[PDB]
């Protein structure tokens, strides 16, 4: 859907 | 005291999808503020403390249908370097409003990692055995916050 | 979209 130029973060 | 609006309700539950039981627990929640999936909430409304019952909740009334547009692919660039990108692992990303959007990673294919933004239970109907163990009036502070304090 | 996603009992994100 929607995404950004930011990295994912752990659990 | 019966389950109803602005009452903190504590219940213990068993969840079955198709025929497989997938979780069991105890939870307390604030009734009437959209903190519990609607189908469950509707089953609980009016129940007296002590009542025990079985409830069937269709997906539309719990977690919704699975959205195909919710499954996407982004470079492994995006993932952290300490991190383990493996089927099943769970991460968050950032929406345009700035708010986190969670995902569960579905497949890793070299450079390309495919993830799923749907709720894990999306599209699946749910079956419940539920025990209402306590209903209490909500505290002012719970009301200002919108949640039972656990 | 997924307005139900954070609702209990199994809540996606916290
Ligand atoms: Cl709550």
């Amino acid at each position: 859907t929607r995404y950004a130029n930011a990295k994912m973060l752990p659990f | 005291m019966k389950v109803g609006q602005d009452k903190v309700v504590t219940i213990r539950y068993t969840l079955q999808v198709e025929g497989e039981v997938l979780d069991q627990g105890e939870l307390s929640y604030l009734h009437g503020h959209r903190n519990l999936i609607p189908g469950l909430e509707e089953a609980l409304e009016g129940r007296e403390e002590g009542e025990a019952f079985q409830a069937h909740v269709p997906a539309e009334k719990a977690y919704g249908p699975h959205d195909p547009e919710g499954v996407q692919v982004v470079p492994l660039s995006a993932f952290p370097e300490d991190a383990e990108v493996v089927p099943g692992a769970q991460f968050y990303a950032q929406d345009m409003e700035g708010n986190p959007m969670p995902l569960t990673v579905v497949a890793v294919e070299g450079e390309e990692v495919t993830v799923d933004f749907n709720h894990p239970l999306a599209g699946k109907d749910l079956d419940f055995q539920v025990e209402v163990v306590k209903v209490r009036e909500a505290t002012p502070e719970e009301l200002l916050h919108g949640h039972a304090h656990p």
